[PDB]
């Protein structure tokens, strides 16, 4: 049962050491289970199909847990529909089997570690109110799912606690330097912006602002993962201080992933059996005409839908969006690099850094003169000190905060 | 006095009312749900 | 538009099962309904059989209709032959277009 | 020298195509640029198709690829195993006569073309026919799957511009046989329009549960889509409906000759650039897209060609189309007869008659407000 | 309700028909259809149109220009105008109007006129 697929271009992890000791540790009994390995070339269209049909010729059973190094954004939706064609369970950790994906068919079985957009919005509210910021501003260009964003961080601001200022929501779509886009970005004059692009236009986007002056030393841009890119290249246009929540890649990866997957797939399993007391294969053959349409046999979406392996939380939802990710925090240092600052733990921030350093933005940007420390003394009506509510963890109305 | 004014406006436009009391009494305020974080309407103002 | 085919004539004993099948060779007669005239000769047609499930008020009922939903023909039988029962049968049809008529039978004992 | 390859139907549309792209090649200076097509045909499987569509197209150099629907009846599984293969690199693939709201997500099809009008504009058209005869009280039935969301979003979004509200929407799910609350519901309301947008099989049992409770007839008009009045569902349908439906649907020569203009107008308007590549060959060796493919996308979306067989072909940034027509049709006792025309903001009804759903003649006007409220009071003591 | 038919009596060739159904016991203006139908001698049945008191009728496809019916509601009668009609023409016309319904099914059936071009 099972299989495990790499890619070995860029990860030295290969051979024998990936690939046993499986899901045995010291569980009751969940089944016999083998591991078979594999190690693929470049990910390219017709091998794959080869490769995964070939494998379907076999044990199969469980499907993969395939993971590649590639940053190519079209494997995860052949893959989908592979699986789709051929009801077999498939898994995906690392490289192109990441990008998650909102619309996908009805029956397919494929299913991601990385978060989702409605997450990312979520954790960003959560960090921009943990540092008072509050006010904001919402520019972003045109791209698939932005009406989506817009409507969930509408939702988000409006059923609150805390309540939060929201002023100047730019929706800017005309070329981008042509008259209408410089009053609409001159229209915002509140300190944080957040900005929902892909990668090029947020450069040239951030490339005009800083000409008008929106990326003084007062300034802190916030942006999704998905203008982060991958992390290892990085154009003469970011300034520093560019908070940005992204998916983790340096706390644990690779050996830890496959072996939470192929507990993940071992304890469905040993759910499919708990009740049906079967697992029948569903592969037929690689090639060939006139197939059967569906086997609903077998039904591993409601039955893995609550599994948890090794004491921590592994949980599926409706679609195939993790219940708790492990996303990060990331800033942009003055030596071009990216930062380790914060760790999205269950539900808390959980951050490091106290106060927020005030990075330098530019190589020419002059140095700050309107911010200052103030020393004070709790005593007497002149000044007196209190605690923050437990419910809505801030000071409500007037009262500055004091560390 | 409310009975008497909607008799009144009853005579003046044609239609036929049929009074239930409320359910809970409360006015209705807005309130977060028990075990959640959204806010949703009660009372009287959420039989509206 | 088509066209209906019917035999142009068949024979029976009487009081046995007499079945008539009336074929549709465009498109598939399963979604439109089909209706079962009789016409005297020399009488204005009467209709026997509508909806293929129900019957006229008083009208007979060893009068049956089938549809084949396989073959695309319509079928209509008739049990307890009588000398009174002997006309012309037609199939008639609609479809998104216009209507059209069987070709008829006739019946002789 | 360039080639141009797509996947047709049948033979006898290969040949069409054939002599089509020779009329072009005649056409125009065809100085240095040469543009010979291939064909291939449909599979039963789609792994066949697949890997059989990038062994022979790829390695071939293609610069354009097209698409049509099969034969065979119902299903949409046309483009998808081609869109997904092509999707890999940035070649665009143009539609022929594939219809489905499904291929209108950007990020799941990044490269997608075609010249038909999606679901969308349906409820576009709904919205430019209602604002013609002022009733402004709609309510609608909606399939939950992606084909009904898309058309509940299309028209949630234009009517907020008018600054209007439409009654209530409801969900009566998909795969059923058995629907009685939402009808029941509806029921009781004071909206006298019953627009739906069903898929094949679910109008008949609607159908079938609207006509068990005494609903149609002396008022309560109805408002469908194309794909809602077709076939089987016709069967079962009470009159009146407007079923709307689609100027030159199941036509593809003038698409085909529609398409090959606007290819070669985009591929001649390309040429005059800066250094250009191909598109690699051989479906196995290469990972990576070239240099400037969505720049052609990009050029193909400003290419307007309103001379092929019909009016403008224009692109939007959608990319479905834009400026199309239809033909509002009406059913009365079988055998539709057309009733009206539309061409964008400018419907123009014809003169032959009109019967609505009671077999009146005048317009019914949709609302009652049913005279009768439900007023609710709270205990005080000096008041109640 | 019942049905006589009564033509003009002319069945000279080169000609035009013009024959008249009058209904005893039904209403000519109501929400049901009325139909025309052709039977030549010794073969099938065709079907040349149906009128409405209403407003629109559709009569055939494959004689769209040569056959116009019309209703009138004052004297209880609807008669149709076949111009250009051939001497081969010769058939008997009978008047069977619709059922509401949901389907189409003409009940009852006229008597039916004779005509021998």
């Amino acid at each position: 049962n099972i299989a495990v697929m790499l890619g070995h271009s860029h990860d030295v992890t290969e051979r024998e050491l990936r690939t046993l000791w499986g899901p045995e540790q010291a569980a009751g009994l969940p089944l016999d289970v083998n591991v078979v390995a594999l190690l693929m070339n470049r990910t390219d269209p017709k091998s794959l199909i080869t490769h995964v049909c070939d494998l379907m010729s076999g044990a199969r059973i469980h499907g993969l847990v395939f993971g590649d190094d590639t940053d190519q954004e079209a494997v995860a939706q052949m893959l989908d529909f592979i699986s789709s064609h051929t009801f077999v369970p498939i898994l995906g950790i690392h490289g192109g089997a990441s990008m998650i994906m909102a619309d996908k068919d009805p029956t397919s079985t494929f299913f991601q570690f990385g978060a989702s957009i409605q997450q990312q919005a979520t954790v960003m509210l959560k960090i921009m109110q943990d540092y008072d910021w509050h006010v904001f501003s919402l520019v972003t260009t045109i791209f698939p799912g932005y009406r989506e964003f817009i409507s969930f961080v509408k939702t988000t601001v409006d059923n609150s606690f805390v309540g939060w200022d929201m002023q100047n929501v730019i929706t800017l779509d005309t070329s981008f330097e042509d008259a209408k886009t410089q009053v609409q970005l001159k229209k915002i004059h509140s300190s944080v912006i957040l900005l929902y692009c892909s990668k090029d236009e947020a450069v040239l986007i951030l490339s005009e602002a800083r000409s008008l002056g929106l990326t003084g030393y007062d300034f802190f841009w916030i942006v999704p993962s998905l203008v982060s890119g991958n992390t290892e290249l990085i154009p003469k246009e970011f300034p520093s201080g560019l908070i940005s929540v992204s998916y983790d890649d340096w706390d644990y990866s690779l050996e830890a992933r496959v072996r939470d997957g192929i507990g993940i797939l071992t304890t469905a399993a040993s759910s499919m059996l708990e009740k049906f007391s079967y697992i029948p294969e569903a592969k037929a053959s690689c090639y060939g005409q006139m197939e059967r349409p569906e086997v609903p046999m077998h039904t591993l979406h409601p039955f893995m839908v609550n599994v948890t392996w090794d004491g921590k939380d592994l949980s599926f939802t409706e679609e195939g969006y993790q219940v708790h990710p492990r996303l990060v925090v990331i800033v942009l240092n003055k030596d071009r690099e990216w930062e380790k600052v914060g760790k999205w733990e269950n539900h808390t921030l959980s951050l490091r850094h106290a106060v927020w350093p005030r990075y330098k933005s530019f190589s020419d940007c002059e140095p700050d003169d309107n911010h200052l420390s103030i020393v004070t003394l709790e005593e007497a009506p002149f000044v007196i000190v209190e605690d923050i509510d437990p419910l809505t963890e801030t000071c409500v109305r007037n009262t500055v905060p004091c560390r | 006095f409310c009975i008497d004014l909607l008799i009144k406006l009853a005579r003046t436009m044609n239609f036929t009312y049929e009074v239930h009391l409320v359910a809970d009494g409360k006015f209705g305020t807005q309130e977060r749900v028990n075990n959640s974080n959204k806010k949703e309407w009660n009372g009287m103002m959420g039989e509206l | 538009n088509f066209m209906l085919t019917q035999p142009h004539s068949v024979s029976e004993s009487p009081g046995k099962t007499v079945t008539i099948s009336c074929t549709r060779s465009s498109g598939s007669i399963a979604s439109n309904y089909v209706q079962w005239y009789q016409q005297r000769p020399g009488s204005a047609p009467t209709t026997v059989i509508y909806e293929d499930n129900q019957r006229p008020s008083g009208v007979p009922d060893r009068f049956s209709g089938s549809i084949d939903s396989s073959s695309n023909s319509a079928s209509l039988t008739i049990s307890g032959l009588k000398t009174e029962d002997e006309a012309d049968y037609y199939c008639q049809s609609y479809d998104s277009s216009t209507v059209v008529f069987g070709g008829g039978t006739k019946l002789t004992v | 020298i360039v080639n141009i390859g797509a996947v047709l139907s049948t033979r006898k549309h290969e040949q069409m195509f054939r002599e089509a792209v020779n009329q072009a090649n005649k056409r125009h200076g065809s100085w240095k640029i040469q543009l010979n097509a291939t064909s291939v045909t449909h599979k039963p499987n789609a792994i066949q198709m697949a890997l059989s569509v990038c062994e022979d197209l790829i390695s071939s150099q293609v610069y354009a690829i097209l698409v049509s629907h099969p034969p065979t009846p119902n299903d949409h599984f046309t483009p998808t195993p081609v869109s997904y293969t092509a999707g890999f690199y940035r070649i665009p693939v143009l539609g022929l006569t594939t219809r489905m709201s499904i291929y209108s997500d950007k990020s799941i099809h990044l490269s997608f073309l075609r010249t038909v009008p999606p679901y969308s504009h349906q409820s576009s058209v709904w919205f430019e026919m209602m604002r013609v005869y002022s009733w402004n009280h709609i309510i609608l039935l909606v399939s939950d799957d992606h084909e009904g969301r898309a058309a509940q979003k299309r028209l949630e979004t234009l009517l907020e511009e008018r600054e209007s509200k439409a009654e209530k929407v409801l969900q009566f799910d998909p795969g059923t046989k058995n629907v009685t609350a939402l009808l029941m519901e509806a029921k009781e309301l004071e909206a006298r329009v019953i627009i739906l947008s069903a898929s094949e099989d679910d109008a008949a049992t609607v159908y079938r549960a609207a006509a068990m409770l005494n609903m149609t007839g002396s008022g309560y008009v109805w408002l469908v889509g194309e794909r809602e009045i077709s076939g089987n569902a016709l069967r079962y349908a009470p009159d009146g409906i407007l079923g709307l439906q689609l100027i030159n649907g199941k036509n593809e020569s003038a698409h085909i000759s529609d398409a090959v203009g606007v290819v070669a107008q985009a591929v001649h308007e390309l040429l005059e650039k800066e250094n250009i590549t191909d598109p690699p060959r051989g479906c196995v060796g290469n990972t990576n897209i070239w240099k400037t493919g969505p720049l052609f996308k990009r050029v193909l979306m400003s290419s307007k060609y309103a001379d092929g067989v019909t009016g403008r072909v224009e692109f939007n940034e959608d990319g479905d189309r834009k400026f199309a027509n239809y033909s509002i049709m009406n059913l009365q006792r079988r055998k539709l007869v057309q009733v009206g025309i539309y061409n964008g903001t400018h419907v123009i009804p014809n003169d032959r008659k009109i019967i609505w759903p009671g077999g009146e003649t005048e317009k019914p006007r949709g609302y009652q407000m049913s005279t009768r409220l439900k007023i609710v009071t709270i205990h005080q003591e000096p008041f109640v | 309700l019942q049905l006589q038919e009564s033509g003009p009596g002319l069945v000279k060739p080169s000609q035009t028909l013009s024959l008249t159904c009058t209904v005893s016991g039904g209403s000519i203006s109501s929400s049901n259809w009325w139909s025309w139908v052709r039977q030549p001698p010794g073969k099938g049945l065709e079907w040349i149109g149906e009128i409405y008191h209403s407003g629109n009728t559709n009569y055939n496809p494959s004689l769209k220009s040569r056959v116009t019916v019309s209703v009138d509601k004052s004297k209880n009668q609807f008669s149709l105008k076949l111009t250009s009609v051939t001497a081969a023409d010769t058939a008997v016309y009978y008047c069977a109007r619709d059922v509401s319904g949901g389907v189409n099914w003409f009940d009852p059936w006229g008597q039916g006129t004779l005509v021998t071009v």
